[PDB]
């Protein structure tokens, strides 16, 4: 004359192993994955403004390499550099390439404003067959190759004040001829000098004559440099030869823009987190896809799986 | 495991309990039955959903950073860029590993706790009318039909109604 | 919450208990009363003060460091200086958030534990002379005036003195 | 015939919400704040030695800009640079300004020992109206502007051994004239050269003639450089023009000194932790005032509040 | 400490128990004795060895890194190299300090738990034949010779054999 | 007529104090040490390949300082630099010494392949009494000191293509004479120039004539530079004087090699973890021996002891 009442808990036939403080592997009824380990392989074109660089690196679009003319005045949240990109203008180098690429990438714009520099006494718009634009010998669109006029090259001494309320980025250069005949033919003097200064800073570059390895038709080179001018400051360009002059300035902005090396295709979808492998969801706190990321992303970790228990210990019969 | 109910004095779980995490099985004069306890079930689920919501709380948003892959050998500055990133990844990997270990240890203990709490709540209801058989079951020393069992499951069991009958059966 | 006393089988706290964290309320032949239990109160306070002293243990002392704000755009080296600091801040912010979550979970459980321990200590004193009513109260089955209640509160209650009277009342 | 004995716990009418592992917001009886979020706005002048730079940056006090003469031979635990500071001597630049500022700041002293360099054959103590000291044209107090004597400038070749037991910091410079007439007038030769060497290291700087933007009366500039000489090593200065010579050395120390950019006023109080916002208490483990700090400080975190429970769950009736 | 057994209602440990962590002491008609309980002992050891194996799990392997000591003053880049390393060391030192504090708190609580579990298992075996004296000891209200005590220690005690004798002694 | 059955736990007479969340010091029955704080003082020669540099720094073994001839073509997992090392050849400097030391150390090999550069028109293998090899004046074994032949020094313009499938490291240099007579005697022209270029990069160094402090017999110097050439790229060396030419290339590898400053002796034992203090065991997760480490090592922490409880609270009577 009585009853039995038993207390108890559920179980499942298919439990899942998790780690604890005390156990490398203990079975619970359910768990959820905390490490994002897959990607669709596509960079979603929303919500960030993606600019596909295609055949152009950011620096070649900045300087104005002819096949990069379509990038004039472009904007981006994320500039995507493709591994197939190539230069096809005058062979060049950028001392501290990495820094110029970074500061332009972070600025997020190639917005360019022409300025009327006073180049009285020299010929402008030098060109080369290494840098063709359609049918004609040409040059970087944002740079101005100066050379002798009527067999003279006077000491250039020109100024450009920043009377606005925002910063100006100036890209300029120095020409390295391959022989002494080139040097005297272009600049009369046996050696040049380029000095670009502000109230507070100065850069002097002395060109170097000599052969470099043949690239796109030429053994000569140009070297690229940059100068930022704040409001109330003044740019002063002083040269007696080999100057590759700016045509104006780039507007510098601050904000959330950046640049990524990736060959992933761009698709029509929305994703906050971008990796070079493609966009990834961000519902999990960690990810093992790529330490390189952009946007609202899970944190990169070495583990490819981390199971968070969402149920009790599984004790079957 | 720290209370000793789940995987302890309760020998195993019930695969046939599909409508709750915790509950009651009974045998009486009218047969046998099983019923899920929703309050204890919900208490454990609420806690697990709370910890899940915290773990996924907010996604850091990062924009321009440092470079992390390099095509040219450079030396000092590249050594430092690589070391900074490797240092960061190792520490976040440590945080992730520890977080899951601590959370999973705590989830196993809290679910064990909720099982123990339901057992202790039932024991207290029964007063002097039942004895703990040591395996999660109470031997109830009086006639306890389906409504009576139901009264225990919904917290309205009146121990005074049955005390005389139960004491008589318990003590010879 | 993990023992099920505070916010569990004890329905609510006592705002009128101002001289202790835990204690006793009684009703007997001489009236009603309330008294704080100092040992359990002090045990929980000592533990909380221990964890507080650890959290504030030692202040790192740092002198010359790196720059963290910049008036000029510079590129690579400034990117790395900023990234190092942002990395550090995010990890310390994670440590601070986790520390407080873990400590607060533990503080709630330890204070629940101390309440349960006092209840279990009282239950054990009373032996066969009282029954647990299920809400944190014992029904004491014998005359228990103010000195008797006092004997329970200070751990000197002699259950043998009252056992005969209590057994008679308990079992009809 | 019996009694009732109820066990229980306290509550308060005014609980406080805290976060836990499982609960974003749960009420406990009390809590304490772990993030220091306020400042009095004053930098306490104890226990660290505060040196208010006032109108002077550290570098201008180092070089000896006349309005910074009061900083000669000063010491500090924390040098405070004010945003109103200004240079008022010869317009100049420091390649790697940031590093020289840092190593002097960390050294914590401007202690300067004159040394008798042998400048036979040149005139010393060149001056400029851009750098007035009272009524007279003058120059940086720790630098020595050398120029022609009797229309010659011989190849300078002078040495200064470090026979002591501590390191010597030498600050020196190069003058950039604005025109060729200046160059020949001051140094005879059409171009100068400055080489400063030790047993193990060398620096050569070639000056560059040309206009820079007008600053404090001048289109010319000077460029600042530095050389450390260890015990048993020797300084050798070699120049055929444009040398801005050191007058001696700065004693380099190691220790706990540093530098901070702040406009906060200095007050009479004691505080171990200094931020640019002012001193802050350090009784809490974290702070949200400023990532820039000096001394025994809480750790900077992004959160502006973190409540540590100091009591049980609050369960009122 | 969170269950209140070790350093709680069990007054002290037994230095003379050398063959186990937990166990039984008895007094009966044939004398007194002590015996270790291997299952509870092993359960606590297994857990501690599990946490020890996790703490020593894997050694990071690092090869070429950054420089960390310097013979020349250099300024900016050296400031950053030093700051990166000091940042890393402080965070790992924090992880190590927290890890040991959490693990040691948990080890003390789990070993307390295993003691409580053995006590509760023994209580449940004894049913109505013994009463909890409040200090970790049961008063057993029937003749219980060495084999009987042995039956309790190995989980085969049959409470029905002694219930009549025990009830008679318990209730006058 | 009854029995007593008491439940209980063990204790030990010699407990050990540990830290917890709530207690700075609480006694448990046992604990284990988690911080490795000692070293045997010996670097175990297994399992990593240890190369004891002895009297040679890595850079001096690279360049080929005569007393370092035994290091030609050596390999290592860990190169150990001793504090007694010394240079004993031509006094030199390396701009960015730290980076060249690092990239060679990480490469882990001095494997050198001679290449037949076309030095028609100059004399090869210049030597100096500052760099004796046995009885004869000599020079760095991997460098080739070029100078006039029959009182001329033509414009050198030589090339070396990388037609293989791996990278080439070239070490080269520039000679700084101490006087004009040296310059004209060695290179005819009043000033030299060294330009080393690839398709994508270029370096030009102009030597500087003048006295430096006397070192090993000389007031002149050489300056060391380096150029990496990838497969399909080409090295071009262009100079009209002061060139210190490479004799070939070093094979660059990637892998686990590195370099350590240590005076600890090398012993016959096996140890995964190496510190400058000596090898340490790696059974503990943390260590307080040295923040400098190599191999599979515990993590460095500031604490010199951390006790992990391995037993219950100790409650004696
Ligand atoms: C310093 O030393 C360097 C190295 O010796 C010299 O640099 C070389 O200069 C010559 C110019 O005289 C360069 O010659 C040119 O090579 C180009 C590359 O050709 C490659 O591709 C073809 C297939 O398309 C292969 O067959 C070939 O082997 C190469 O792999 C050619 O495109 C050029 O040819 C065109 O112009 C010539 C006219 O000169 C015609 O005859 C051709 O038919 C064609 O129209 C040209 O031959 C050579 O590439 C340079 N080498 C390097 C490594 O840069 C410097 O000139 C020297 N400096 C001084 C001052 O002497
Ligand atoms: C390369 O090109 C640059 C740019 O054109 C030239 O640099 C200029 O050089 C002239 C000197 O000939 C500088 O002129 C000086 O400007 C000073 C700044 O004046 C500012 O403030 C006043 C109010 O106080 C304003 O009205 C004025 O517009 C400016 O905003 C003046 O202080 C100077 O004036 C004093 O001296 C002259 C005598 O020359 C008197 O007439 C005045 O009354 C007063 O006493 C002076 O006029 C000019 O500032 C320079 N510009 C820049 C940008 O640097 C280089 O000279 C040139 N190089 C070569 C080799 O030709
Ligand atoms: C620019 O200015 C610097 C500094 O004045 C000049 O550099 C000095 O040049 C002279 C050479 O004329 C160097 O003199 C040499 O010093 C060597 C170092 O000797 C040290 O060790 C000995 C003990 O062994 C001590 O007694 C001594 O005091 C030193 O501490 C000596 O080894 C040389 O001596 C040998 O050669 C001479 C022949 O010249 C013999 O007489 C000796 O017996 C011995 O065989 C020699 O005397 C001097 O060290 C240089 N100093 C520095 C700091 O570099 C430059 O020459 C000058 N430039 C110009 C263009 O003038
Ligand atoms: C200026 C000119 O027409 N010179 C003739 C050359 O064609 C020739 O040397 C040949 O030069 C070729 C490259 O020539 C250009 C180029 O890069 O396209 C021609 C450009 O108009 C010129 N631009 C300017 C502003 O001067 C440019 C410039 O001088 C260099 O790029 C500077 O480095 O050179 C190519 O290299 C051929 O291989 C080469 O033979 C010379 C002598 O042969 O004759 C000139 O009439
Ligand atoms: C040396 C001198 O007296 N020259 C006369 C100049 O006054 C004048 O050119 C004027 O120069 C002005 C600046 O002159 C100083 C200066 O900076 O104060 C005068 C200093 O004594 C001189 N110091 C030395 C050691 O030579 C200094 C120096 O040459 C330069 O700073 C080097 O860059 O120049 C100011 O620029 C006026 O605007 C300018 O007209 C010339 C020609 O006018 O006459 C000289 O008699
Ligand atoms: C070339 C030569 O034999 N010159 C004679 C010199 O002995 C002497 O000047 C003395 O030079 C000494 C150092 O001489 C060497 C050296 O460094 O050993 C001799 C080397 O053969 C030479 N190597 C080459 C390729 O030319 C080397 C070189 O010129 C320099 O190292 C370049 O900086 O110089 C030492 O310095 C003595 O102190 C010095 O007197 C001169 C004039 O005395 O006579 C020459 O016959
Ligand atoms: C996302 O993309 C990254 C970057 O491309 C992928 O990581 C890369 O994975 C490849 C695997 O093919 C690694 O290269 C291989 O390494 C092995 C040795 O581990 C070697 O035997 C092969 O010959 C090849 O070189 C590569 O190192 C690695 N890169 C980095 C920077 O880690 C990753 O797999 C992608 N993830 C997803 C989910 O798509
Ligand atoms: C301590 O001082 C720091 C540094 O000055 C203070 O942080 C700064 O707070 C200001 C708020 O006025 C931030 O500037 C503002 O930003 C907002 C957007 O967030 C913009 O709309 C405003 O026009 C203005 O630019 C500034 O970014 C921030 N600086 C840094 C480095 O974080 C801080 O508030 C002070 N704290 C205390 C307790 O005094
Ligand atoms: C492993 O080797 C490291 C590096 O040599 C040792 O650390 C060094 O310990 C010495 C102790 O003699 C420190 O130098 C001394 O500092 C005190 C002040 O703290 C000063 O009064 C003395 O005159 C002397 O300068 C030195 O700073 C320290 N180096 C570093 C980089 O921390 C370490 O002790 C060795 N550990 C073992 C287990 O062998
Ligand atoms: C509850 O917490 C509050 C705030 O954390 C405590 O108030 C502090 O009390 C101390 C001691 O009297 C004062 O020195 C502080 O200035 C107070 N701080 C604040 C922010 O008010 C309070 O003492 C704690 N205890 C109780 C029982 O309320
Ligand atoms: C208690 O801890 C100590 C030290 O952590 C242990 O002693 C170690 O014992 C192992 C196995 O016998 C030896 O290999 C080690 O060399 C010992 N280490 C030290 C530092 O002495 C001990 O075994 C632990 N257990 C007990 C029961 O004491
Ligand atoms: C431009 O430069 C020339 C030459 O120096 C000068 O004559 C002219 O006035 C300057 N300005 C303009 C607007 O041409
Ligand atoms: C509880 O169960 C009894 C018996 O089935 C039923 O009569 C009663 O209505 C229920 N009450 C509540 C509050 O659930
Ligand atoms: C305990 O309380 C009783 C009754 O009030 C009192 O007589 C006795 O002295 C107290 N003893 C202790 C140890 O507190
Ligand atoms: C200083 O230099 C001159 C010129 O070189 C020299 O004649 C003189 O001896 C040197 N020493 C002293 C003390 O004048
Ligand atoms: C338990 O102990 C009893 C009494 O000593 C003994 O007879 C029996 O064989 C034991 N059984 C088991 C399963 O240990
Ligand atoms: C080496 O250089 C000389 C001079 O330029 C040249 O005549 C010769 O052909 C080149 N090649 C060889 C193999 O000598």
């Amino acid at each position: 004359p009585g009853a039995t009442l038993c207390l108890g808990h559920h179980a499942v036939p298919n439990g899942t192993l998790v780690k604890t403080i005390t156990n490398d592997q203990i079975e619970v009824t359910n768990a959820t994955e905390l490490v994002q380990s897959s990607s669709t392989g596509r960079i979603c074109d929303s919500p960030h403004r993606i600019l596909d660089g295609k055949n152009c690196t950011l620096i070649d679009a900045l300087l104005g390499d002819p096949h990069c003319d379509g990038f004039q005045n472009e904007k981006w949240d994320l500039f995507v550099e493709r591994s197939k990109a190539f230069s096809n203008c005058y062979p060049y180098d950028v001392p501290d390439y990495a820094s110029l690429r970074s500061l332009v990438a972070s600025s997020g714009t190639l917005e360019f404003i022409n300025e009327g520099f006073n180049w009285t006494g020299v010929t402008q718009s030098g060109g080369s067959y290494a840098c063709k634009r359609g049918s004609d010998n040409s040059f970087f669109s944002r740079l101005n190759w100066l050379y002798e006029s009527e067999s003279k090259y006077p000491v250039l001494n020109v100024t450009m004040p920043n009377n606005g309320n925002f910063d100006k980025l100036y890209i300029w250069g120095v020409h390295h001829p391959s022989t002494d005949k080139e040097q005297t033919n272009l600049y009369v003097r046996a050696s040049g000098r380029v000095t670009v200064s502000t109230k507070r800073s100065q850069q002097t570059i002395i060109p170097n004559i000599g052969s470099r390895p043949w690239v796109r038709g030429l053994s000569s080179r140009i070297s690229i440099y940059w100068t930022i001018v704040k409001p109330g400051d003044i740019l002063l360009i002083n040269s007696n030869g080999n100057l590759i002059a700016p045509r104006g300035y780039f507007k510098i902005r601050t904000g959330k823009s950046s640049i990524m090396r990736s060959d992933a295709p761009i698709g029509t979808c929305s994703s906050e987190c971008i990796t070079p492998n493609g966009s990834i969801p961000n519902d999990k706190p960690f990810q093992n896809v790529n330490k390189i990321t952009y946007g609202a992303c899970p944190k990169y970790v070495k583990q490819n799986t981390l199971k968070l228990a969402t149920g009790m210990r599984n004790v079957p019969e | 495991g720290i209370f000793g109910a789940i995987a302890g004095f309760i020998e195993n779980g019930w695969e046939g309990m599909v409508d709750g995490w915790y509950g009651f099985r009974h045998q009486n004069s009218e047969g046998t039955g099983q019923a899920a306890d929703l309050k204890s079930t919900q208490a454990a689920i609420d806690q697990i959903n709370g910890k899940l919501n915290r773990v996924i709380e907010k996604t850091n948003e990062k924009f321009h950073q440092i470079e992390k892959e390099f095509s040219e050998v450079e030396g000092r500055i590249q050594d430092l860029e690589k070391y900074v990133e490797d240092t960061k990844i190792d520490l976040w990997s440590y945080n992730a590993e520890l977080l899951v270990a601590l959370e999973n240890q705590h989830t196993i203990d809290l679910t064990d706790s909720e099982m123990n709490k339901l057992f202790e709540k039932t024991r207290r209801q029964l007063r002097e009318n039942a004895e703990d058989m040591g395996n999660g079951c109470f031997k109830i020393y009086h006639k306890c039909d389906n409504a009576c069992i139901g009264s225990i499951r919904n917290g309205t069991y009146d121990h005074d109604v049955y005390r005389d009958e139960a004491l008589n059966n318990r003590f010879q």
